[PDB]
């Protein structure tokens, strides 16, 4: 059978300003099968109370999801998205950019 | 403008693991606002807008039946599609199933959907005109005759025509404070350089509703549409939507380069440059 | 409103 490997995003609601609360999101889309893993990273380490939309596919049946948890960012903290699926022989892991 | 209403459900097998798990959820436009999930701890379909939370308790209970009924039929259905494809029973397999209207500014029925989908691949769609089926292969051939057989067609169509386009009417009503609104996009243009001869000049799009929306770079007044790198749009996580779209130009000549941002929620469309 | 079928679409 077919399988399609996700599309990764990583990127702030607002507009990042150091100090100030924001929302870190990560949006898995244009994958299947529907099995996935996705956790937010905190320096490397993984960001404990993730929260995550239900389940959802576009017009062509691929399926998405956004992973999300608030955060305050600073000038320090380096956060990322690590994402594991059946089409990647090793977790993808893509950086926050706050200008991505 | 127009509007729609979709439901979509998702089953996915686990053998070995329990029961296939099924989460269903219905939008209209871009607003999610019902979903249900049979792994949750006492599966009923829970309100996700305000402007539904509004609705009796015998609109959850009718609505929590319904999804409990298609998560059943899903999981015969999946031991069927086993048969139809002549497959083992160790392997997860997925069904994924969609229906909804179409209306335009008027209320009135612009078109009808139900479509079906097998292991992510098409299996069997309504026809636009509400009577007929596509079946995608000698499998779904046998849901055709089937479905043929027992007039499904003939409810879908009373369906689509009556309820789907009538309380999509309602849902727009109660809740026309968010969606009969458009959020205009939030418009700049940013700068890096990447050496001594280009640059990236990126044109983004924030805090918008609902999604559709075109970015577009032109180069002396023409479209850079094989050199843009173009995201797919984001949801911000409250409701509103992200995108942008980026070109590398020769440093020097970003004056020739303008975005183009076409939105709802706009009067104008919108043409943008670089501000040193 | 969803569409009330009462499982008579088996596929």
């Amino acid at each position: 059978m077919i399988q399609r490997t996700p599309k990764i995003q990583v990127y702030s609601r607002h507009p990042a300003e150091n100090g100030k609360s924001n929302f870190l999101n990560c949006y898995v889309s244009g994958f299947h099968p529907s099995d996935i893993e996705v956790d937010l990273l905190k320096n490397g380490e993984r960001i404990e109370k993730v929260e995550h939309s239900d389940l959802s596919f576009s017009k062509d049946w691929s399926f998405y999801l956004l992973y999300y948890t608030e955060f305050t960012p600073t000038e320090k903290d380096e956060y990322a998205c690590r994402v594991n699926h059946v089409t990647l022989s090793q977790p993808k892991i893509v950086k926050w950019d706050r200008d991505m | 403008g127009s509007h729609s209403m979709r439901y979509f459900h998702t089953s996915v097998s686990r053998p070995g693991r329990g029961e296939p798990r099924f989460i269903t959820v219905g939008y209209v436009d871009d607003t999610l606002f019902v979903r249900f999930d049979s792994d949750a701890a006492s599966p009923r379909e829970e309100p996700r807008a305000p402007w539904i939370e509004q609705e009796g308790p015998e609109y959850w209970d009718r609505e929590t039946q319904i999804c409990k009924a298609k998560a059943q039929t899903d999981r015969e259905d999946l031991r069927t599609l086993l048969r139809y494809y002549n497959q083992s029973e160790a392997g997860s397999h997925t069904l994924q199933n969609m229906y909804g209207c179409d209306v335009g500014p008027d209320g009135r029925l612009l078109r009808g959907y139900h479509q079906d989908a097998y292991d992510g691949k098409d299996y069997i769609a309504l026809n636009e005109d509400l009577s007929s089926w596509t079946a995608a292969d000698t499998a779904a051939q046998i849901t055709q005759r089937k479905w043929e057989a027992a007039r499904v067609a003939e409810q879908l169509r009373a369906y689509l025509e009556g309820e789907c386009v009538e309380w999509l009417r309602r849902y727009l009503e109660n809740g026309k404070e968010t969606l009969q609104r458009a959020d205009p996009p939030k418009t700049h243009v940013t700068h890096h350089p990447i050496s001594d001869h280009e640059a990236t000049l990126r044109c983004w799009a924030l805090g918008f509703y609902p999604a559709e929306i075109t970015l577009t770079w032109q180069r002396d007044g023409e479209d850079q549409t094989q050199d843009t790198e173009l995201v797919e749009t984001r949801p911000a996580g409250d409701r509103t939507f992200q995108k942008w779209a980026a070109v590398v130009v020769p440093s020097g000549e970003e004056q020739r380069y303008t975005c183009h941002v076409q939105h709802e929620g706009l009067p104008k469309p919108l043409t943008l440059r670089w501000e040193p | 409103k969803r569409w009330i079928i009462l499982g008579l679409n088996k596929i």
